[PDB]
């Protein structure tokens, strides 16, 4: 009830009800939660 | 790149999460195409780097070209052109990999076509989403 | 200039499907060539796969205007 | 006691001049990298300087015209009398912005005066305690930058919205006080983020 | 964090509301996704990062703390049929 | 080569030519003629033996210690005494002068000058002279030159100004008519990220003499040529210096103090009166004997940008003191605009006669022209709270549309007057009131100096008229403004020709064709304009062709 409203609208950005911007981008990269999935960074660990 | 991802992950982990495998892709290429690694390959290096910039053109989670949407576009896609750039380097490109030019260029085509099914629909309710998403596992939890 | 994005979202195509195949129900014309089909919705999945439905989309943007698109204009995925 | 009271004191004109540089305000790097011991050396305090001698006055790089001035008070609960020297002071150096520190606190009448003094002589009233630690150099603190109307116009033009629209920062947090921005500004907040990389935010002040 | 010799940089707390009156309202937003991170991680269930951050930004959209209790939600600035949805219902139809 | 008594390809010449030896006089330079060290010459023939040439290990060396040469002189620059820097410098330099001539060994001298403040004035002169030295000379040397060449300094400067005023043409005639920009809506730091001013800022370093030049250059050129544009570099170089934080030209230039206000007020576009009482105390600060810093003043206040900061502050401030019913004569903020206004409007006198006395203001523009404006003013404010208080019967009485003609006669005797009035008519157009515009459009077709017709005031007319894009609809209201105002210098000044004619590339769409067509065949240019004119016609006929398409 209290997150009911919040959707993602067309520029893809999150909004209420109040039509207030929650975020620019939804999970601050405007990709749903399905295809994405485990990587690894591969420059991360290792030595200059 | 690496200076960035130092900054940004001080925890030292790599597992993070992105919108496509690009091992398991240069994998599916390698046996479409049936890719003997024991061969001196043929792929041009600048070809990889000129093919890695064009799909940095054209992933784009911000629309419109201006300072600010640039940047944000720049910002969006910042952890995932890093990780592109890491994997596909031409130097792991041209010594493990090993994969022929049509193998590229359908590797990035796959790419893009995968990462543009990967954007968040609008309509979508995240909000109610995220609260059933993140209720359910309260359903299961040992009170300590 | 339309600043939206050129893909059809799954809920656009729910319900162009299913208003489209409401309108095969109620006796439309075909845009496409049917192949003995009697169900309206594969009548409306071939169309869409034809790229040959005359709905025209219309998105409301948040900030109360709008843009409109040709379901042909669009990429189906 | 005055080892600790030295060091407070060291302290506090450290973060003070982290805060006016973080302001925009003309800052030397010394100043910036001064030590205890070299605070002793520009000057033991308890009973030998003094809250109205360590009192400092910085130039804004933007605007020579505008300067600032940071007091702090030789007494626990800063009075209404002492109000009138800083503000008289201000006059006759034809100065508005002034930062008050408070031993540890201010007395109600004195919040009442700063409000209503406010548009002549904007004061900002500002605990002691709170400002021994920059908290801006915390980790869990993203990185603020101060946004100008250009900005703010382009912005809300870019995305077709209103200030309503905008998340909001109350004023009263301490990191608006830290910047000192009042309502009606708006705040670029960029912070890192564990599924994109940077991620840019805009708060609202009210 | 005023003491001597303690790092003012990764000292933190598992209260909310310190976080708030201290630091600041994006450190209370960090925070509060570190705490809900952890005490869904203990288990070792794993949840996409995304929601939480919805979450947390949707708590610390109005610059200060709004609890998903009445008290929390209803000042919030939305229909009244969102009240009468919400519970409490006539004390907020009185006021519409 | 021979200077320091070393053998070059003569020396091989007339040892080669008419000599019956080769082999013997061959063996003997290549032995002579080695590295001399002893390590080596075990290892030559060694490194000869493979058939590898010790040509590579030459050019490597070569790279290698020319690059550790650079090195130690960049080390040096900043190492113990200055005595023994400028020593071994110029120790070097008098060594290597012999082999400035070589192009591999003339980037030795040039690191070696670039690191000598002053240097013997025979190597400044061969560096000037010979014209492939100069262009692959570093300014380091250039900068003491033009210290004693004033003419070489003007050479540089010249084509750089030549630029500059044809940017500023341009800008001032760039065509496209909107509100949001203009030639006014660059800030002051994008104005001065100019490659003009950031090389004129290096050409002079941190020297007074050259920033002299730069100043006497900038009278020369504002003086003869009679343009503005000249002067506003003059301050963008003063606060690219103020933004170098160079103490040896900001605490001697006295204007510098005037131009912080002048750039905090040009940066708002408006001159608050903190501000007004810096910009007073300055005024007040110049004492006796050294007054021509006022005609630096009044150079600096001649920037069209600061002209549009004066105008708009003085008229606002009249658009504010009507609510609290004060008159321009009870307004000390507003007379202190009118003086530093009347002060920069006659710079030009001040540099072709060196006149170092305030202009005097008018009387009737305080108690006449401005008091007019308010009258023209507070008429539409009292007919709009009528139209916003109800009960209006039948034919309501317009708004006094008639003008007062001593207005008009301040406007075209008075170029104060008149550019404010001109800021004024802008202001209203903003505020878009056609019942005021058309009352005073009349009596503007005659103005002071053509003002009216000038760059500025048209540019920025231009720039506001797409607010009254769709006010065209009326053929009346695009009468007044083409067959009115706007055509009366079009075929007699080339500006107004051509600002009528991009009005016409942006209007083409939202007027009659016949209306298009009139003003067309009224806006041919005369056989004699510019080709700008010539190609905004073809342009128009080009958008009346493709408007029948539509």
């Amino acid at each position: 009830k209290s997150m009911e409203s919040v959707m993602v609208k067309y520029d893809a950005t999150v909004r209420n009800s109040i039509n207030q911007v929650v975020q620019l981008r939804y999970g601050e990269d405007g990709l749903a939660g399905e295809s994405v999935e485990f990587q690894n960074l591969a420059t991360l660990k290792p030595s200059n | 790149d690496r200076e960035v991802l130092r900054v940004i992950f001080p925890t030292g982990d790599s597992k993070v999460v992105l919108p496509c495998n690009l091992l398991r892709m240069i994998w599916n290429a390698q046996k479409i195409f049936h890719i003997n690694p024991r061969l001196p390959s043929d792929l041009h290096p600048i070809k990889v780097v000129e093919g890695v910039k064009e799909l940095s053109k054209k992933l784009v989670i911000v629309n419109g070209d201006d300072p600010l949407s640039r940047q944000a576009q720049e910002n969006a896609t910042l952890l995932f052109n890093i990780h592109l750039r890491s994997t596909l380097c031409s130097r792991r490109m041209a010594e493990e990999f090993r994969l022929s030019g049509e193998a590229f260029d359908w590797l990035l085509g796959e790419i893009e076509s995968k990462f543009n099914q990967a954007i968040a629909h609008p309509g979508e309710m995240v909000g109610a989403l995220a609260a059933q998403s993140l209720g359910e596992p309260a359903t299961q939890m040992t009170l300590n | 200039k339309r600043i939206t994005t050129p893909y059809m979202t799954k809920y656009e195509r729910a319900r162009v499907l299913g208003t489209r195949a409401l309108q095969i129900a109620m006796c439309a014309p075909v845009m496409v060539e049917l192949e003995g089909e009697t169900d309206p919705l594969l009548i409306a999945m071939k169309e869409l796969k034809a790229r040959k439905i005359p709905i025209i989309i219309r998105r409301y943007l948040p900030d109360g205007s709008y843009e409109d698109w040709g379901v042909d204009e669009l990429i189906i995925s | 006691d005055d080892e600790e009271e030295t060091y407070r004191l060291w302290k506090i004109r450290k973060t003070i001049m982290q805060l006016c540089h973080d302001r925009g305000y003309l800052v030397t790097q010394d100043e910036l990298d001064q030590t205890l011991e070299e605070f002793k050396a520009q000057f033991k305090p308890s009973e030998g300087p003094r809250r109205t001698d360590l009192t400092v006055l910085v130039a804004h790089n933007d605007d020579p015209t505008d300067q600032m001035f940071v007091f702090f008070p030789e007494e626990p609960k800063v009075g209404i009398k002492t109000i009138k020297v800083y503000c008289q002071r201000m006059q006759e150096e034809n100065i508005t912005r002034a930062l008050i520190v408070v031993q540890q606190g201010m007395t109600p009448s004195a919040k009442q005066s700063l409000v209503d003094m406010a548009p002549k002589y904007i004061l900002e009233q500002f605990l002691q305690q709170e400002l021994l630690i920059n908290i801006t150099e915390h980790e869990l603190v993203p990185e603020h930058v101060v946004m100008t109307k250009e900005e703010v116009t382009e912005l809300l033009a870019r995305y077709k919205l209103r200030e309503n629209q905008l998340p909001r920062i109350q004023a009263g947090d301490p990191v608006a006080r830290y910047f000192g921005i009042k309502r009606g500004q708006v705040v670029k907040i960029i912070r890192p983020s564990e599924t994109a990389g940077r991620y840019i935010t805009y708060r609202l002040v009210q | 964090l005023s003491e001597k010799d303690v790092d003012p940089v990764r000292t933190t707390s598992n209260d909310i509301v310190e976080i708030f009156t201290v630091l600041g309202i994006e450190a209370v937003r960090k925070a509060l996704e570190r705490e809900l991170y952890h005490v869904i991680s203990f288990d070792g269930s794993y949840v996409n990062y995304r929601h939480l951050a919805l979450l947390c930004d949707t708590m610390t959209c109005r610059g200060h703390l709004m609890a998903i209790t009445r008290h929390g939600v209803n000042r919030q600035d939305t229909g009244p049929l969102m009240k009468c949805s919400f519970e409490e219902t006539v004390d907020v139809l009185m006021e519409a | 080569l021979q200077d320091l008594g070393v053998a070059n390809g003569e020396d091989l010449k007339e040892t080669l030519t008419n000599c019956t030896e080769p082999l013997k006089a061959i063996e003997q330079f290549q032995t002579e003629n080695g590295v001399l060290l002893p390590s080596l010459q075990s290892a030559l023939p060694f490194l000869d033996l493979h058939g590898t040439p010790r040509l590579e290990f030459h050019q490597s060396v070569f790279d290698e210690l020319r690059d550790k040469l650079l090195e130690r002189v960049s080390a040096i620059a900043s190492e113990g005494k200055a005595e023994e820097r400028y020593k071994k410098l110029e120790d070097l330099l008098e060594k290597s002068f012999s082999l400035v001539k070589m192009p591999s060994l003339q980037p030795v001298v040039m690191c070696v000058m670039k690191h000598l403040p002053k240097v013997p004035e025979k190597k400044l002169k061969l560096v000037m002279a010979d014209k492939e030295l100069y262009r692959a000379c570093a300014v380091e040397v250039k900068r003491q030159i033009w210290q004693d060449n004033q003419a070489l300094f003007g050479d540089e400067v010249s084509p750089l100004l030549k630029q500059y005023i044809l940017e500023k043409e341009s800008a001032l005639f760039s065509t496209e008519l909107s509100v949001l920009h203009n030639f006014f809506s660059p800030s002051p730091k994008t104005r001065r990220q100019g490659e003009v001013v950031q090389r004129l800022t290096r050409m002079v370093g941190k020297n007074v003499k050259l920033y002299d030049m730069v100043l006497q250059f900038l009278r020369t050129l504002f003086l003869r040529t009679r343009n503005v544009h000249y002067c506003t570099l003059r301050a963008e170089l003063l606060m690219s210096l103020h933004d170098l934080d160079v103490g040896e030209i900001c605490t001697v230039d006295p204007c510098h103090k005037f131009t912080w206000c002048l750039d905090a007020c040009i940066r708002e576009r408006f001159v608050d009166s903190k501000r007004a009482r810096e910009l007073q105390g300055f005024l007040d600060g110049v004492k006796k004997g050294q007054e021509q810093v006022l005609g630096d003043l009044s150079m600096i206040l001649c920037d069209p940008f600061a002209i549009n900061t004066l105008a708009l502050s003085t008229v606002r401030h009249l658009q504010e003191l009507v609510g609290q019913e004060t008159l321009p004569r009870d307004s000390p903020d507003l007379l202190l605009l009118l003086r530093l206004l009347a002060l920069g409007q006659g710079a030009w006198d001040m540099i072709d006669s060196q006149v170092f006395k305030e202009p005097k203001m008018e009387v009737e523009l305080i108690t006449r022209f401005l008091p007019m404006l308010m009258s023209f003013l507070v008429d539409d404010y009292t007919f709009n709270v009528d139209q916003k208080l109800p009960a209006e019967e039948k034919a309501p009485v317009s708004y006094p549309n008639t003008l007062p003609e001593s207005f008009t006669k301040f406007l075209q005797e008075q170029r104060m007057a008149c550019e404010v009035g001109l800021y004024y008519v802008l202001h209203i157009t903003k505020q878009r009131n056609k019942n005021a515009l058309l009352r005073l459009l009349p009596g503007l077709v005659e103005t002071f100096g053509d003002l009216a017709f000038g760059d500025i005031f048209l540019h920025l007319l231009t720039g506001n008229l797409a607010l009254l894009a769709d006010e065209f609809a009326l053929e009346d209201f695009c009468s007044s403004l083409f067959d009115g105002f706007f055509l009366t210098a079009s075929p007699r000044k080339e500006n107004v020709h051509r600002h009528a004619l991009r009005l016409l590339i942006h209007l083409h769409p939202r007027v009659a064709p016949s209306k298009l067509e009139a003003l067309q065949k009224a806006l041919e240019p005369t056989g004699q304009s510019g080709e700008a004119v010539k190609e905004l016609y073809s342009q128009l006929g080009e958008k009346l062709e493709q408007l029948d398409h539509r």
